[PDB]
């Protein structure tokens, strides 16, 4: 239970990825469009948990330029697997956060 | 043929012991309950009086009565208005 | 020269031995000594935090004694019966009655522990514990009983233990469980730590704030000085948890306190709560009954629950909406069943105390005002009948005190029922239900007074019946309101 | 009906007593409500493990009485009239403690009475909270308040002198480290013969658990067999030993031990009213006086060589 | 031009009307709805935080199964059931068989909200929901059908479902209670925020994680791309929340989380428990089965839900003492009556085994370790009668799965009973009695497969008979040791 | 006792298949456990609120078959399948979207025409969205899961109508904005005169719970009079108004409504194989037809004036 | 004369379904309860094993039989090593 | 419970004192015995509520200076009604305080 305690007394929000070709380009969309969050990256082989404190945007715009070809945002469906945090998603970017702050 | 229920009217404070008849109808056991809540702590309002199960979702019939309900001595029941 | 106590102190709880006329578990046995198969030699390691020693504690008694009755003797003439407030009158009532005879029967739970504790520092601790119930029940006898001959409700000091009246019932249940029913670890844990490290400072130092406030020092000075002795006995409590967590009972050391708390809460709620919030002059309430329990349960207790290791009870968030909300309902039962009560409820809603109660517990008037707002009506227009009650409460198995809800705009009522060896109980929430089911074979075979009426124990089957039952010998001693209904006026 | 009666001078209980009640009186009567229902003596179920127990050892119990209620402590002591005479006997106890420790009393005792003191007098502690450990479950047990009331005084008064005994085994280590005082006693208590007979009469007391025979094994056997064996002899001893410090030290205990013997006796009186009672207690005490008798004689001879 | 989502989203979920021709609660009966009385006109406000429309909905799933397809063609002659460790075999078996036809009936759940729920969005999002089970029983069927030709326990990936095997009723009685058999609300509150948020992850990503491990990318590519459905329709169940909150419901959706969570906890203790820690081979093991519930559920979900403004459960210490024991006890049963499965449980107690266990539980080895040294024992003496069951567990009449403890140095073990209506329930939690007490018309008349042995339903009554009451069809399709119990070699 | 058997090549349901199991048979027949105790349909109380509620309007139903599960879609279609070719008639959708927006078609139409699509089409979503509802209720309720799988596929087809109203609500409103288009519908579908046959007749079938009832009130009568007195009309319409993309639109719509008339007609020859079956369904097709008649009367007065 | 109860045996991890007999001693009970935990999940040890109630303090007498016990069937009990 | 929470969440230690001539000689004593403690004083009439973080020290000798009288440390429990914290005791001091840190 102090285990425990620590363990929710998170703010991490973020993607996880499954394993594929969307993971590295969301990981450096993660720093570029997060500057001055640090970005902690958890590698499970079939999937990569992706976090940030408080808040994590990814924009379309980035990560079309991370992956290397036409990217519609709506696409990422495709490998997001699971996610930490609340979800706003409109065509331009995502945004995963929390309300509270533990 | 007297037979005990504890009854919960509706927006009063408690559950009380109100001691009914096995052929009471539910309509006559609304009444009863309502004789010790209904200008005591309640406020008198319109509409129909409905028996049911303590937390149920499922009402008896009006005209059902007790005997027929399959209720059992000290069981609880809720005494409430129809939407 | 005399040496100082930390250079002896050890010799006089060297007083463990290792039997061989008869066993060890005969000398011990679990019924009674609760030790749950650790071994004699692991308890010795237990250390009361507050010690004394006999010399110093007869000297420091003789004095606390000295200034209680000096006080007591030199405000004899302050007119604190005819000048109060009857509701403060009330308070003093209710207190005594619910008390006295409890404090004495504490002395039981005490001598179970210094008897059949294999902890010898918690024998000589509980030697000193015994002493200190037997002062407490005879304060509690002598403070009262100069007004015996103004007041018949005053009888009740002595007389309450000894009556099957409703809130006697409710007490001798509770302290029968967790004082005199129980093996000594079991009373260390239920009674020195859970009970008298957690609520007893609500009822002997909260309201010694309101006595302080409605100017009766005589009260306020005799129950602070009686926690003066629960502070320094209380504290067996904590090195007994401390013992069986680290001897692998941590889970029946949680238990025993979970079930502890709970059981005094609902008769906190019952006692204190409408004290607090109703029977003491608005003018005179120190804090609300909300914002004690707060200071005192919530952050004194529980941070030191806390911080020996224990972890919040299963309830807590449960126990936080019933301190919202259980003693509203619990002081409008007793007031509207005062007749069955030793002292006078004071309904205590006037619109000056409705405007308090709102800020206290905001959503109140359209909740219990709702139910005080037809109560009000009646006695306006004269229609006493309908202020007098002509059935029973409903009445929990557990805490003998009757099924409540929330009433008003967001009605909700729950009563959680169990079959159990061919008999239906009904328990006033998820919590009184658990305990029963921790300990069947304590409960099982009780009734309560509902269950008593409805087979033929109470005759006639009549108010009149249930009150002569209850142990009421005169017309005088039944509850009235405490200001024959003059709070009417100012609505 | 309920008819209206006048506020009465005491509680309803005492109402009708000839004579004005006293501070005692108020405080100390007819407070066990556990005796008021046969059947469950707690407010529990009546076969709860607790209400098997209180009706076995209490209410079942050979002693009978149909009102334990009105015995009376001959002393009438309230917890407050208590601290006020045992204030005064301790502080005559510590201003002796005090004087005779400037006097370096100690250093002058006969040669060797620290080791006669060490097996014979320090042990003594483990026999003490034996008598308080006993006096409580006598108090718990009881059927009257009055009767519990004498038995929580005794339990106070037996912690009192085994903290007598702490006291003055440490003091005595300070001028003879090397008695093994402080040291050696539970070993003593344990094995040694001279405390066998003592060891073997009080775990064997300490599980008689009616009431009854547990208040005429601890104060009508044990408690006198003290007095008798184990006090009177040290004083004499002591005086011997040019010990004049422990005679003035069993004086203040005996003063404790004569007013347990008046309860007691106040108690057998009380009973006696029943004649059944005559048969029940002089068999109890034939039951337990062997057991007494040779705990005296095994600690005089040890106390003797 | 095409103009964008946002510009005419709105509209598609404009479908909330005033009904005239039938009433509103004729056409949203509370019983299939659960709307708890709350007005259509408040159900407006629910905001999907997650949505798609129907053209980038079928583009996007064609990519998805098209990927799923390619990768499962391409890996057939990688000889996965050849080479694996038939611990990771047993491991598919388990999965498909449990899994498969349970998808196809969330199509149900789905459904129950797409014509039932009183929110526009959820009845839009519950639509792509009924069309993203579809296409996971789907896959669930087709991926294990390839293996029918080499292994009759492949058949249970379609058979489960179909049958009284012990584990396919547990299923079976948890998803028809959280998904077919309650209202709408129900479904949104228990299934896609309880079990799609909260639990599944485990399943299908942290089991994906292991698959990887273990160089199964058909089946680890296929249950990630499963999850990034369940990613989407899972957040139906938060807005629903938020709104019952806000129209005064915190309670009621309170203990529909608490009855979900602790139901879904049960089952998965007994699927995913052994497969994490006993099944996966060694090397394959990314994290121990607590070290994924701590990542998952405590530090993902639980997080999830105190920021949506609900409480940590009331029995939540309770639940954190049974990850760390649970699943081990779990384990041992399904391995000792392994017959009665489907699949081939793997012991996993070669020492190498016991050492990471002790790492990741300490205590292991003097608890449960205390069995497996008397099984090993056996197995290496060749006393086979002793491996093998001759009596039925005692099993819990909510989670039907046995009723279990600690065992070993410091045994523990405790059975929670009930009467209710003249008939005996035992459960293996406080939380499962307290589930079973919330909605008895759910679950009374319900007997578990002990009932039903000692009712004479099960004939003849022998393990024989037992088995082909639970359906299997051939001496090949009974649990064996996944090892022909090769593993004690290296004891 | 138990025998040895073979592995078989595909589910043990369909080993005794004369033709190899397509993909169609593997992930879609037999799917629904909750038909196989007629008892207790789901594993709980068999009076579980739910059991009850399909003991009475699947079990029970009036329209009885003693292999529902037989029943096979004569299109054969898998999630898979349909996503492919969804895809492909939506991209063709959006195509004609977005090139006839680049002609800016919608301003060319004829003069007023704006006005009889913002009261004869866009209040379409609400009768569509009936359509989506109902729809997954006879998927829930149905007897066999290759029954469901039509249903299922059926509701995401009126999903897929509901949203071109909505796009083309909001488009045509960008080219009309004084119209009330993607404004008024709600009040047009509950107050206007042709909208309340349709809406009177959807709101009372959503009521008809049993699966027989649902099954063929919305599939054998709703869903037929929408394409012969809403989709065609509508169509005529248009091209007499100089609206060449509603045309297309529709044609796309309607080879989605002539598949969900084809499973529909493939499920009454089934059911048929019960001469009871007949005077059932007849009875439920006469009961519905006179709702359905008027609902189409009132459309297209309100259409042609 | 079959009697079904449900035992938990000290050390094992889980309690199961054993058949006894109406007229089977405590001593007969524990020893068939044995059968099915000791030497298979169980270590063997020396002394007496005895029943009680589930999770009781009391223990039934060794020579006690289970219909002058009072348990009812189906209802839980342990069977535990003397200390 | 946001109320609550907060109520629990914290690490006040010290005595509480009931009306008489300790109050202000014990909260002198605190002042005195804990510098670079902040003291905070709730006074409630019967008693008064003395606190500071994580440990509170009343030594006899400073007591009794405050006190103005000779005063052994004993002679506190006429005056102590309560305390908060775990308690210890000699001749010499009482200290209260908490082995944890909430
Ligand atoms: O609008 C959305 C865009 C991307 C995702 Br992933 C979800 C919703
Ligand atoms: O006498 C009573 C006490 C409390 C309640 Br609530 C009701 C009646
Ligand atoms: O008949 C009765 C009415 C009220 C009470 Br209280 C008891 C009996
Ligand atoms: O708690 C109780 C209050 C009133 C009666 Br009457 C009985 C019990
Ligand atoms: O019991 C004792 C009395 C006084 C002193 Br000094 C020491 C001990
Ligand atoms: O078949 C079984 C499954 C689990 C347990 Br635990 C015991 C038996
Ligand atoms: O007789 C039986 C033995 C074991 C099981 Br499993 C079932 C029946
Ligand atoms: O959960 C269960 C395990 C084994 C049997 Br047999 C029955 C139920
Ligand atoms: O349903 C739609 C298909 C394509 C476009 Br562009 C808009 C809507
Ligand atoms: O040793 C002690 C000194 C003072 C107090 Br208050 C308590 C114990
Ligand atoms: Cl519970
Ligand atoms: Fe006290
Ligand atoms: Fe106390
Ligand atoms: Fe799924
Ligand atoms: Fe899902």
């Amino acid at each position: 239970s102090t285990l425990a305690d620590q363990a929710l007394h998170n703010n991490n929000v973020g993607p996880i990825i499954r394993a594929g070709d969307l993971v590295e380009p969301v990981i450096e969309t993660a720093e570029i469009d997060n500057p001055g969050k640090e970005i902690t990256v958890e590698d499970r082989r079939a999937y990569v948990r992706i976090a940030a404190e408080g808040e994590l945007i990814l924009t379309r715009k980035t990560l079309e330029e991370q992956l290397g070809r036409p990217f519609n945002m709506q696409e990422l469906e495709i490998n997001l697997a699971s996610f930490a945090g609340q979800i706003q998603a409109d065509e331009d970017q995502i945004r995963f956060y929390f309300d509270k702050t533990m | 043929s007297a037979f005990p229920v504890h009854a919960a009217f509706e927006k009063d404070f408690l559950v009380q012991l109100v001691v009914v008849d096995l052929n009471d109808s539910m309509d006559q056991v609304a009444e009863k309950v309502a004789y010790h809540c209904v200008n005591r702590r309640v406020a008198p309002r319109e509409g129909v009086m409905r028996v049911r199960k303590h937390r149920s979702t499922e009402l008896f019939p009006r005209d059902m009565t007790i005997a027929e309900s399959g209720l059992n001595p000290t069981e609880v029941i809720d005494v409430v208005f129809e939407e | 020269a005399m040496h100082p106590r930390k250079d002896w102190y050890e010799l006089t709880r060297a007083t463990n031995w290792t039997p061989s006329y008869v066993t060890e578990e005969q000398l011990f046995p679990e019924r009674m000594s609760g030790h749950m198969g650790i071994p004699l030699e692991k308890w010795e390691s237990y250390d009361e935090p507050y010690k004394t020693s006999y010399p110093e504690y007869v000297s420091i008694q003789r004095e606390k004694d000295a200034g209680a009755y000096s006080v007591k003797a030199a405000l004899e003439r302050a007119k604190i019966y005819e000048n109060s407030d009857p509701g403060w009158i009330s308070t003093l009532k209710s207190h005594y009655g619910a008390i006295a005879v409890g404090e004495y029967a504490a002395v039981t739970g005490e001598g179970r522990m210094a008897r059949f504790s294999k902890a010898p520092g918690n024998r000589n601790m509980a030697t000193f514990g015994m002493m200190d119930e037997l002062r407490h029940g005879q304060l509690q006898l002598f403070f009262p009983h100069e007004y015996c001959k103004k007041d018949r409700q005053f009888d009740w000091a002595w007389r309450a233990y000894h009556s099957n009246e409703w809130a006697a019932i409710a007490a001798k249940h509770f302290f029968d469980d967790i004082i005199t029913g129980r093996d000594a670890i079991s009373v260390a844990i239920m009674l020195t730590f859970s009970f008298e490290t957690g609520f007893t400072n609500m009822q002997f130092l909260g309201l010694a704030a309101d006595a302080a406030e409605a100017g009766d020092y005589t009260f306020a000075n005799l129950i602070s000085s009686i926690q003066t002795d629960e502070s320094r006995h209380a504290q067996q409590g904590g090195p007994a948890l401390q013992l069986l967590i680290e001897n692998g009972k941590r889970e029946e050391a949680q238990k025993k306190v979970d079930m502890a708390i709970w059981r005094a809460w609902r008769l906190f709620a019952v006692l204190t709560g409408p004290v607090m919030d109703y029977y003491t002059p608005l003018e005179d309430r120190s804090q609300s009954f909300k914002e004690f329990m707060y200071e005192w349960i919530i952050g004194q207790f529980e941070r030191s629950l806390i911080d020996l290791g224990l972890d919040k009870p299963w309830y807590w968030d449960l126990f936080l909406k019933d301190i919202d909300e259980l003693h509203h309902s619990y002081h409008m039962g007793v007031w509207y069943w005062r007749t069955t009560a030793w002292w006078n409820p004071a309904a205590g809603v006037t619109p000056e105390e409705r405007d308090w109660l709102e800020e206290k517990y905001p959503g109140w008037n359209k909740r219990w005002g709702r139910c005080w707002d037809v109560i009000t009506e009646n006695v306006l227009n004269d229609r006493m009948d309908l202020v007098s009650p002509e059935t029973l409460p409903s009445v929990c198995n557990m805490s003998q005190i009757p099924l409540v809800g929330v009433p008003g705009d967001d009605w909700n009522i729950e009563v959680f029922s169990l079959e159990h060896n061919g008999r239906l109980y009904h328990f006033g929430s998820e919590v009184d239900r658990w305990v029963f089911q921790q300990d069947p074979v304590q409960y099982q075979n009780h009734m309560n007074i509902v269950d008593r009426f409805l087979a033929g124990q109470i005759q006639p089957m009549t108010l009149e019946g249930a009150l002569k039952y209850m142990g009421f010998q005169s017309i005088e001693e039944m509850g009235k309101d405490a200001h024959d209904f003059a709070w009417a006026d100012k609505c | 009906s309920f008819e209206s009666k006048k506020p009465m001078r005491t509680w309803s209980h005492l109402a009708e007593m000839r004579k004005k009640p006293s501070e005692y009186d108020i405080v100390s009567r007819k407070l066990h409500y556990s005796t008021n229902n046969p059947d469950s003596p707690w407010e529990l179920s009546p076969d709860s493990p607790m209400n098997l127990w209180y009706k076995q050892y209490r209410n079942a119990s050979p002693l009978k009485h149909d009102n334990w209620d009105a015995f009376t402590d001959p002393d009438q002591l309230v917890y407050r009239t208590y601290n006020l005479m045992q204030d005064g006997q301790e502080s005559y106890v510590q201003s002796l403690f005090d004087q005779f420790n400037e006097r370096e009393h100690d250093q002058m005792v006969r040669e060797g009475w620290e080791h006669t003191m060490a097996r014979c007098y320090s042990p003594l502690r483990y026999l003490f909270h034996c008598l308080q450990m006993s006096s409580a479950y006598v108090q718990q047990m009881a059927p009257a308040s009055t009767i519990s009331n004498c038995c929580i005084l005794q339990t106070a008064d037996s912690l009192r002198w085994l903290t007598h005994t702490a006291y003055r085994t440490h003091e005595l280590s300070l001028t003879y480290p090397d008695a093994g005082l402080g040291e050696h006693e539970r070993e003593l208590w344990e094995k040694e013969p001279g405390w066998q007979g003592l060891r073997e009469l009080m775990e064997k007391q300490l599980t008689a658990f009616d009431w009854g025979e547990a208040f005429v094994s601890l104060n009508l056997v044990v408690k006198p067999m003290i007095v008798e064996s184990i006090f009177k002899p040290l004083q004499q001893q002591a005086w011997e030993n040019n010990d004049t410090l422990l005679p003035l030290l069993i004086d203040s205990q005996l003063k404790d031990a004569e007013r347990h013997s008046r309860w007691s006796k106040a108690l057998v009186k009380h009973a006696l009213e029943n004649p059944d009672n005559h048969a029940v207690i002089e068999g109890w005490i034939e039951k337990w006086r062997p057991l007494a008798d040779r705990a005296a004689e095994a600690y005089l001879s040890m106390l003797s060589s």
